[PDB]
C-alpha cells in the first residue's frame, strides 16, 4: 500500500518508534527522495534533540 | 546387388574328421557371416556371429576364423545326427547367397 | 496523415490511388484525373502562380519549416545554424526568395 | 510366434502361383524366403522389408515375380514364375530384430515344397 | 647469460637419418622466438636449414622439403634438426641460433657443430 | 585431513618446483590440521588420453584442484578443453594459471574453470582506458571472426560506450582471410585516423601487409595493437612504431605456479574450517550424483583476496581474473621495442622513454582529418 | 530499366542556398540524386518486424552522403535519428486543386 | 552403417523395454541397425570407451544420444567425442538437450531445443498478444543472460509496437551481502508484467524474497524461461499458482518419438549424402588418429543435415545446430499446484486454449470487482466491431480490442 501511493507529499501520523522504521522502509522505495515532501505532527519529532538518523 | 560364391562343392570326412568351408564375397564384408545347417526337408538351425559366436543349444564343435572378405568355418567331432548342408550369409546389401556345399559321411 | 488515428480513414481512401512525384500527380491533376492534391505551400503556390491552369485552395495548416539535415555527429550544425540565420537577417534570402 | 508356409505348387509348368507364410509380433519384422535347388543351395528369392518397401530379387529370379504384403495377416505375396527346372523346396523366413535392416534369423518356417 | 649447446653423431653409415642435435641454456627459453638451423659449406656459404617456431611453423630452403624436419621437445629443452639426402660430399659444419622478434637481430649464435660424412 | 591436488604438467622441472611450492606453502601459510598432497599427470599428445588419465587417477584420488598450463603446442588449443569438461562434470573447482583463450571465458560452460592471469578481451580494457590518455575521440576497430574476436568487440564496445566516445566504425573479417586491402580501403575512408586491430599471427601479418600496400603506414593513421601480433612473425612484415601491449609477467610459469598454490592452500583450509563439506568425488566409475559443493567453493575462490601474493597484490574480480595489473605499452621504435608506459591498475602513465608513433610521428597527432 | 548514374545538371533554390553556403563555410561538394524519387520514411522491408528508412533517409543514415539540401520537412520522427539545421523556409500544406 | 542409443544411468526404462521393437525406417536409402546400450552408472570413461569401441568397429556415424537429467557439460564431452568423430550427436533430454546452450565453434553436436531467443521471442508474443506494453525485466548472475537481454531489447527497438521497458535488473545472488542491497531494487520494481532470467536454486530463493515482499500478489504477471522449471514433474509446491512459464513438449512428444523422429533425421541427411557425393563416410581407424581430409565433407554432412526435408515437415536446423522451426509448451500452475498446458507455439503462430486470461492470481478473498465482466452489443455508430491488424495486433488507439465470443453451433 505504500508502493500504491502516486503522491509526492505525505502527510504522516505515526509515533516514534515505527516512524523510523516506516522511513526507512520509504528509503528503501526510494519514497525518501528529493522530489517528495514528508509532514508530521509534534509527537514524531519527539525531543528535539534525540534525533533519529532515519529522518 | 552383389553376389556371392561359396565353394567347394564338398563336406566328405569321417566320424569326427575335420572340414572347412569359406564364405567368399564379391566385395568387401567386414566380417558379416552367418552359418546355417539343415537336413533335406527338415530346416535350417543357426551355428555362427559376427565373432563365430554359437548359440545356446550348439555345442563348441563349430568354429572359425576369417576377415574383410573371406572367412573359414570348420567343423569337427560331428555326430551323425547333423546330417546337413551348411551355408553362410552375407547383407552387405539387403541380402546375398553364395553356392554352398552339402555333408556326406564317410 | 497516418499519425493522425481519427483521420486513419483518410490514409485509407490515398493509399489506394497514391502517387510517387511530384510531377506525375501534378499533370495527373491538369489532366482531372485525381480529384486534388495534397502538399506543401511553397511548391504549390509556385506551381499555381506559373501555369494560370491550377490552383491553390482552402487554409494552410502544419506550420513546419525546412530544413537542411546532417547526421547527429557531424561537426558542421551549429555553423551551418547560425549562417542561414545570417542569411535570413542580411536579405539574402529576400533576394534568393525574389 | 511361429511360421506356417502355404501355397506351394507348380502345376502349371513357368506359371504363376502365390506362395506365402503365416506367423502366429511380426509387426515390425521383414522378409525374405528361400528356395533349394536340387543341389539343396538356399538360394534367395524376393525380398521385402517391414513396411512393404524395397521390393528386389537376387539376379536369379529377376524379371517375372511380383511381390507384395499383408502384415495384418502375417502373410507374405509372391507368384513363382521361373522355377520351372526345378522340384524347389521353398521356406519362409523372418529375419529376427526385425527393422528396416536385415540380420541374423533363427525364425523360419516349417516347409513346403514345388514340384514341376 | 643465455646459451645453446650442440652434438651429433660424427660417424656416418649409409641410408641413415642424421639428428643434430642443440639445446638452450641459462634460461627457459621454449616458448618464444624463432629458433633457427643453418648449414655451412668449407666454400663459407650458408643458407638456412630451418626455422621453427614455438607452435610447429618448420620453414626452409624447397630443396629438401621431404628430407629436413624438426623434432622440438621441450621437457629436455631440446631439438633435432633430422638432415637427410646425405652422401659422401655433404660434410659441412651446421648452427643453431634464435629469432629474436621484429628481425631486430641474429645474435645469440651457436658455436656450431662439424658434420662430418666419409 | 588429506586433500589431494592435481597438475597436469609435462615440464618436469616445474613439476619438482611445483611440488616444493605446495610444501612452502604448506609450511608457510599453515597446514596443521589439512594435509594437502600433489600429484602430477603427463601432458599427451590426444585429448582421450587426458579424459582417460584425470578420471582413472585424479578424480579417482578425489583431487580438489588440477593445476593445467598451456599446452605445448598452442594450435590445439583444445586440450585444456576436455580437462574443463571433465572438472565440469561433478562440478570439479580447476585452476589454469596460463590459459587466456575466450573459450573458457564464458562461465556458461566452464564456470568450474579459473584462470589466473587475465584473457586477450581484457586487453581491450587497457585501450580504452589508454584512450582516455589521449582523447581520440575517432578510432576504426578492426577484429577477426572467433569467440575471441566476438567477446573483445563486445567487451569494447560496451566500455566505449558510456563515455559517449564511440567507435567509428568496426570491421569483421574471417582469419585466414586471402586478402584485406579493400576492408581497410572502407576503413581508410572514414574519417578516423585511429585503428585498433585484433588478429591472430597470419591475419596480423596479412593486415601489416595490406597496410603497408597502399599507404595507410604513414603518418596520422595511428596504430594501436595487443600482444598476439607483437609475437610470431607479423613485424618480419608490420612497419614501425606498432603500439602493443604487454601485460605483467603472464610468461613466467613458476610464479604462477607459487601463487596459485598459496591461492590454493588458503581457500581451502579456510574453507574446510567452516562447513560440513561432502567429500570429494569418488571417482570416474560407480559415482551417480555430482559434487554440489563446487558453486561454494567457486564463492570462496571468488572472495579469496590472496593479498599475500609472491608477485604482489594478487586478487581475483567477479570473473575469475586478477584486475589491477601493471601493464606496459610496448612502443615499436626502429624494429625494437621499448618500455614507455606503465599501468598500475589506475592509469597508464608513460614513463620518461620517447613513444615514436606510427609514420615516423614525432609527437602526439590528431586523431582525424577533417572531409 | 537499367538505372544509369548519368550525369545532369542540376539548379534551383536548394542549388543556390548550397552554393553560398559552401562558398561561406569552406569546404567542397558534390551532388547526386536520390536512387529511387522518395522523401525518406518508415517501412518493412524483407517482410522482418523491423521497420526502417528507405530512399532518402535511409542513404543518409548508411553514411554514403552526409548531408541533405531539399525540401524536407521537419518532424519528430526524422528529428529522433537525424540533426535538423534551423528552418531557412517556413511553409505549410496546401491542396491544389483545377482552376 | 548404425544409430547407436545410449541408456545412461536414469534413462527411461519403460522407454526401451517397450519401445526397442517399434523401430520402422525403410522406404529410404540407407539400412542403419538400431543399437541399444544401457548403462545403469553416470560413469563417464564407461560411454567415453563405448563410442571409442563404435568408432573403431561399428562404422557408425549417426549417434541418437538418448539419455538424461543432468549437467549439458556432458554434451561437451559429447563435442570433444563430436571433435574426435565429426559425427552428428543429438541431444534428446537433459545433459544432452534442453540444458544445452551456446555451442561451440568446432561443434559437430546438435539438438532440437530452442534457442535463448527463440523463447525469448516466444514470450514477447505471449505478451504481445495479451497487450502487455509494459514489462520490467530481471535477472541473475547466471551467464547466459547478457545475450538474452541483448536479444529482447533488439526486439524490442526493432520492432513498431510501443514496448516500454522499466529497467533491466542484474542479480549477483551468490553475493552474501548482495542480497541486503537487492531489496532495494527488487522493493522499487512496480510494473505488474515482469520477466525473469534465472535457474530453479535461483528461481527458488528468488520467489521467496518476492513473496516476502509482496511481487507474487493480485496484478503481478511472471515470465520465465524453461531453465526455472528443471524437471516440472517435481512440481514445486512452493511456486505460486497463476506462473506462466514455457517448456519443450514433454508430455506429448514422447522419448520413443523422439529418438525416432533423430534416426529418421539421421537417414535423411545420409540419404542426401547417398544422392549428392554417393560415398559412405568412412570411420576412423583408431581412436588416437587425427586427420582433416574429411573437411570438405565434414561441414558438408552438416550442409545435408543442416537441410532436413524430411516428414513432409521442412524441420531443418538453424546454423547453430537448433532448430528453425520450434514447437513450444506454455503452462500455467493448476489449483492443486500442477502444471497443465495453455499455449502452443507451432510454426511461429502462438494459440492459446483459454483466450481469456483467467484470473489464476493468489486466491485473495473475494474482493470489490475492480476487473469487470462487460457485455457489448454491435450498433452503428455507439458500438462498431471490426477486424484486428495482423501486424499490430491490435487497431487504432480508439480501438478496444473486444473479443468476439462466437458460440459454437454444432462444437
Ligand atoms: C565555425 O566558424 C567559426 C568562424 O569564426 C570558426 O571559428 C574560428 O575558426 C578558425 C578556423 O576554422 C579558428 O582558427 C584556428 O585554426 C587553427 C587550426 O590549425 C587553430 O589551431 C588555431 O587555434 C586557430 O585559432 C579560430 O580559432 C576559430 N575561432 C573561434 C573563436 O573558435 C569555427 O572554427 C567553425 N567551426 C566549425 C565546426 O566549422
Ligand atoms: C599424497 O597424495 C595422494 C594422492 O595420490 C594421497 O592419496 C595421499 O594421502 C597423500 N599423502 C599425504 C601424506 O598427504
Ligand atoms: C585482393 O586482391 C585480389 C587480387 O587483386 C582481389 O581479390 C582483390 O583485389 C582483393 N580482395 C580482397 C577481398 O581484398
Ligand atoms: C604512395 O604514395 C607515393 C607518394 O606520392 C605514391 O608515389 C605511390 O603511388 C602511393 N602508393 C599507393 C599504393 O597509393
Ligand atoms: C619467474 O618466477 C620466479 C619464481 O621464483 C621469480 O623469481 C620471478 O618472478 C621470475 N624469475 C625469472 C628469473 O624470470
Ligand atoms: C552441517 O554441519 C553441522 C555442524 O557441523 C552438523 O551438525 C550437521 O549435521 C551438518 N549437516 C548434515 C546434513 O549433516
Ligand atoms: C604490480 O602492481 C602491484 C600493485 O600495484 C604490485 O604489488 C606488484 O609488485 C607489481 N608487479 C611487479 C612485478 O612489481
Ligand atoms: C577555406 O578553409 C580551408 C580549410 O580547409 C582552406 O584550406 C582554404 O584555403 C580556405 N579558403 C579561403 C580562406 O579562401
Ligand atoms: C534447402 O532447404 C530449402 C528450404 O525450402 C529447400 O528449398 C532447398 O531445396 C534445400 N536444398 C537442399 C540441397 O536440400
Amino acid at each position: 500500500q505504500l508502493k500504491k501511493i502516486h503522491s509526492s507529499v505525505i502527510l504522516l501520523y505515526c509515533s516514534k518508534d515505527e516512524a523510523v522504521l516506516i522511513l526507512s522502509e520509504a528509503r528503501s522505495l526510494g519514497l525518501t527522495g528529493y522530489d517528495f515532501f514528508w509532514i508530521v505532527p509534534s509527537l514524531v519529532s519527539g525531543n528535539t534533540e534525540l534525533i533519529p538518523k532515519e529522518f | 546387388d552383389i553376389q556371392m560364391t561359396q565353394s567347394p562343392s564338398s563336406l566328405s570326412a569321417s566320424l569326427g574328421g575335420k572340414v572347412t568351408i569359406t564364405c567368399k564375397a564379391s566385395q568387401d564384408i567386414n566380417k558379416y557371416i552367418a552359418w546355417y545347417q539343415h537336413k533335406p526337408g527338415k530346416g535350417p538351425r543357426l551355428l555362427i556371429h559376427y565373432t563365430s559366436s554359437l548359440q545356446p543349444g550348439i555345442p563348441s564343435r563349430f568354429s572359425g576364423s576369417g576377415s574383410g572378405r573371406d572367412y573359414s568355418f570348420s567343423i569337427s567331432n560331428l555326430e551323425p545326427e547333423d546330417i546337413a548342408t551348411y551355408y553362410c550369409l552375407q547383407y552387405d546389401n539387403l541380402y546375398t547367397f553364395g553356392g554352398g556345399t552339402k555333408l556326406e559321411i564317410k | 496523415f497516418r499519425r493522425q488515428v481519427e483521420l486513419s480513414t483518410m490514409y485509407r481512401h490515398m493509399e489506394k490511388h497514391n502517387y510517387e512525384s511530384a510531377a506525375e500527380a501534378i499533370q495527373a491533376v491538369r489532366d482531372n484525373k485525381l480529384h486534388a492534391f495534397i502538399w506543401d505551400s511553397a511548391v504549390l503556390e509556385f506551381e499555381a502562380s506559373q501555369k494560370c491552369d491550377l490552383v491553390t485552395t482552402g487554409e494552410l495548416f502544419f506550420r513546419s519549416g525546412f530544413g537542411i539535415g546532417m547526421r547527429k555527429d557531424s561537426p558542421w550544425k551549429q555553423n551551418v545554424s547560425l549562417s542561414i540565420l545570417k542569411s535570413h537577417e542580411n536579405g539574402f534570402m529576400e533576394d534568393l526568395d525574389k | 510366434v511361429k511360421l506356417q508356409e502355404s501355397g506351394g505348387g507348380l502345376v502349371q509348368p513357368g506359371g504363376s502361383l502365390k506362395l506365402s507364410c503365416a506367423a502366429s509380433t511380426f509387426s515390425s519384422y521383414t522378409m525374405s524366403w528361400v528356395r533349394q535347388t536340387p543341389e539343396k543351395r538356399l538360394e534367395w528369392v524376393a525380398y521385402i522389408s517391414n513396411g512393404g518397401g524395397g521390393t528386389y530379387y537376387p539376379d536369379t529370379v529377376k524379371g517375372r515375380f511380383t511381390i507384395s504384403r499383408d502384415n495384418a495377416k502375417n502373410t507374405l505375396y509372391l507368384q513363382m514364375n521361373s522355377l520351372k527346372e526345378d522340384t524347389a523346396m521353398y521356406y519362409c523366413a523372418r529375419p529376427s530384430r526385425g527393422g528396416s535392416s536385415y540380420w541374423y534369423f533363427d525364425v523360419w518356417g516349417a516347409g513346403t515344397t514345388v514340384t514341376v | 647469460d643465455v646459451q645453446l649447446q650442440e652434438s651429433g653423431p660424427g660417424l656416418v653409415k649409409p641410408s641413415q637419418s642424421l639428428s643434430l642435435t642443440c639445446t638452450v641454456t641459462g634460461y627457459s627459453i621454449t616458448s618464444d622466438y624463432a629458433w633457427n638451423w643453418i648449414r655451412q659449406f668449407p666454400g663459407n656459404k650458408l643458407e638456412w636449414m630451418g626455422y621453427i617456431s614455438y607452435s610447429g611453423s618448420t620453414g626452409y630452403n624447397p630443396s629438401l622439403k621431404s628430407r629436413i624436419s624438426i623434432t622440438r621437445d621441450t621437457s629436455k629443452n631440446q631439438f633435432f634438426l633430422q638432415l637427410n639426402s646425405v652422401t659422401t660430399e655433404d660434410t659441412a659444419t651446421y648452427y643453431c641460433a634464435r629469432l629474436y622478434y621484429g628481425f631486430y637481430g641474429m645474435d645469440y649464435w651457436g658455436q656450431g657443430t662439424s658434420v662430418t660424412v666419409s | 585431513k588429506i586433500v589431494n591436488i592435481g597438475a597436469v604438467l609435462s615440464t618436469r622441472k616445474h613439476e619438482q618446483m611445483f611440488r616444493e611450492a605446495v610444501n612452502q606453502a604448506n609450511k608457510r601459510h599453515g597446514s596443521w590440521k589439512i594435509q594437502l598432497n600433489a600429484t602430477s599427470v603427463t601432458h599427451k599428445p590426444n585429448a582421450i588420453q587426458m579424459a582417460l588419465s584425470v578420471c582413472e587417477d585424479l578424480i579417482s584420488s578425489q583431487v580438489y584442484a588440477i593445476l593445467v598450463s598451456h599446452p605445448p603446442t598452442p594450435n590445439d588449443h583444445f586440450t585444456p578443453t576436455p580437462v574443463s569438461y571433465t572438472a565440469g562434470f561433478y562440478r570439479i573447482p580447476v585452476l589454469g594459471l596460463t590459459t587466456r583463450m575466450s573459450i573458457y571465458s564464458d562461465k556458461s560452460i566452464h564456470l568450474s574453470f579459473l584462470r589466473t592471469v587475465p584473457p586477450y578481451s581484457h586487453q581491450s580494457s587497457v585501450w580504452f582506458e589508454m584512450m582516455r590518455v589521449y582523447n581520440w575521440n575517432h578510432i576504426i576497430l578492426l577484429v577477426s571472426d572467433d569467440h575471441e574476436g566476438r567477446a573483445a568487440q563486445k567487451r569494447l564496445e560496451t566500455l566505449l560506450e558510456e563515455r559517449e566516445s564511440k567507435a567509428e566504425k568496426v570491421l569483421q573479417f574471417d582469419p585466414g582471410t586471402k586478402n584485406v586491402t579493400a576492408l581497410l580501403m572502407e576503413a581508410r575512408e572514414l574519417e578516423a585516423r585511429v585503428i585498433i586491430l585484433s588478429a591472430s599471427e597470419d591475419d596480423a601479418a596479412t593486415v601489416y601487409r595490406a597496410a603497408a600496400m597502399l599507404n595507410m603506414t604513414g603518418s596520422g593513421y595511428v596504430w594501436l595493437v595487443g600482444e598476439r601480433e607483437i609475437s610470431g612473425n607479423a613485424l618480419r612484415y608490420a612497419p614501425d612504431g606498432i603500439i602493443g601491449l604487454q601485460l605483467i609477467n603472464g610468461k613466467n610459469e613458476s610464479a604462477h605456479i607459487s601463487d596459485a598454490v598459496g591461492v590454493v592452500a588458503q581457500a581451502v583450509h579456510e574453507l574446510l574450517e567452516k562447513e560440513n563439506i561432502t567429500d570429494p568425488p569418488r571417482g570416474c566409475v560407480g559415482n551417480t550424483n555430482i559434487w554440489k559443493t563446487g558453486p561454494l567453493f567457486k564463492r570462496v575462490l571468488m572472495s579469496s583476496k590472496y593479498a599475500d601474493g609472491v608477485t604482489g597484490r594478487v586478487e581475483f574480480n567477479e570473473d575469475g581474473d586478477r584486475k589491477f595489473a601493471n601493464y606496459s605499452i610496448m612502443n615499436l621504435q626502429n624494429r625494437k621495442l621499448v618500455q614507455v608506459g606503465i599501468y598500475n591498475g589506475t592509469h597508464v602513465i608513460p614513463n620518461d622513454r620517447k613513444i615514436i608513433w606510427p609514420g615516423g610521428e614525432t609527437e602526439k597527432p590528431r586523431g582525424y582529418q577533417m572531409s | 530499366s537499367p538505372r544509369h548514374t548519368v550525369p545532369q545538371c542540376c539548379y534551383g533554390f536548394c542549388i543556390d542556398l548550397l552554393i553560398k553556403l559552401a562558398r561561406t563555410m569552406n569546404f567542397t561538394y558534390e551532388v547526386h540524386l536520390v536512387a529511387d524519387g522518395k522523401f525518406g520514411t518508415q517501412e518493412r522491408v524483407n517482410n522482418s518486424n523491423k521497420k526502417e528508412w528507405n530512399g532518402m533517409m535511409g542513404e543518409l543514415l548508411s553514411g554514403q552522403a552526409d548531408m541533405i539540401v531539399a525540401p524536407l520537412t521537419i518532424n519528430n520522427e526524422r528529428a529522433q535519428y537525424i540533426e535538423f539545421s534551423k528552418p531557412f523556409k517556413y511553409q505549410g500544406l496546401t491542396i491544389l486543386v483545377k482552376k | 552403417i548404425g544409430i547407436a542409443v545410449i541408456l545412461v544411468g536414469t534413462s527411461d526404462e519403460v522407454a526401451i523395454k517397450d519401445a526397442h521393437e517399434k523401430d520402422d525406417f525403410h522406404h529410404l536409402s540407407v539400412v542403419p541397425r538400431v543399437e541399444l546400450v544401457a548403462m545403469n552408472e553416470t560413469d563417464p570413461k564407461s560411454i567415453i570407451t563405448r563410442i571409442c569401441d563404435l568408432m573403431s568397429d561399428r562404422k557408425i556415424q549417426g549417434v541418437v544420444f538418448a539419455d538424461d537429467t543432468d549437467q549439458e557439460a556432458i554434451a561437451q564431452i559429447l563435442d570433444f567425442i563430436s571433435a574426435q568423430t565429426l559425427t552428428p550427436i543429438l541431444g534428446i533430454h537433459g545433459g544432452s538437450s534442453m540444458i544445452m546452450a551456446d555451442k561451440d565453434e568446432s561443434s559437430m553436436f546438435f539438438q532440437f531445443g530452442p534457442s535463448i531467443e527463440q523463447q525469448a521471442s516466444v514470450m514477447l508474443n505471449i505478451m504481445e498478444e495479451y497487450d502487455w506494453y509494459i514489462f520490467s525485466i530481471v535477472t541473475t548472475y547466471f551467464p547466459g543472460y547478457q545475450d538474452f537481454v541483448n536479444k529482447i531489447r533488439s526486439t524490442i527497438e526493432n520492432s513498431f509496437v510501443g514496448w516500454e521497458l522499466e529497467e533491466v535488473l542484474l542479480l549477483d545472488m551468490s553475493l552474501d551481502d548482495g542480497d541486503s542491497k537487492i531489496q532495494n531494487q527488487l522493493k522499487k520494481l512496480q510494473s505488474p508484467i515482469i520477466l525473469l532470467y534465472c535457474t530453479k536454486e535461483e528461481a527458488t530463493y528468488i520467489f521467496e524474497v518476492a513473496n516476502s515482499v509482496g511481487l507474487t500478489g493480485y496484478g503481478y504477471t511472471w515470465i520465465v524461461p524453461s531453465l526455472v522449471a528443471g524437471d516440472t514433474d517435481t512440481v514445486p509446491s512452493e511456486f505460486p499458482t497463476g506462473l506462466i512459464s514455457v517448456s519443450y513438449d514433454e508430455w506429448d512428444y514422447g522419448l520413443p518419438a523422439r529418438v525416432r523422429d533423430g534416426i529418421a533425421i539421421i537417414t535423411t541427411a545420409a540419404s542426401d549424402m547417398l544422392s549428392e557425393h554417393s560415398f559412405i563416410p568412412e570411420p576412423k581407424s583408431s581412436c588416437y588418429n587425427t586427420h582433416e581430409k574429411r573437411i570438405y565433407q565434414s561441414n558438408m554432412l552438416n550442409r545435408y543435415l543442416i537441410n532436413v526435408t524430411f516428414e513432409g515437415r521442412n524441420l531443418s536446423f538453424s546454423e547453430d545446430g537448433y532448430q528453425m522451426h520450434p514447437k513450444l509448451v506454455i503452462i500455467l500452475l493448476n489449483k492443486e499446484r500442477k502444471w497443465e498446458r495453455v499455449g502452443k507455439w507451432k510454426d511461429k503462430s502462438l494459440q492459446m486454449k483459454y483466450y481469456v486470461w483467467p484470473r489464476m492470481c493468489p486466491e485473495t478473498e473475494e474482493q470489490e470487482d475492480d476487473h469487470l465482466s462487460i457485455v457489448t452489443l454491435e450498433e452503428a455508430p455507439f458500438v462498431i466491431v471490426e477486424s484486428v491488424d495482423p501486424l499490430s495486433g491490435t487497431c487504432m488507439r480508439n480501438t478496444v480490442p473486444c473479443q468476439k465470443r462466437i458460440i459454437s453451433e454444432n462444437k
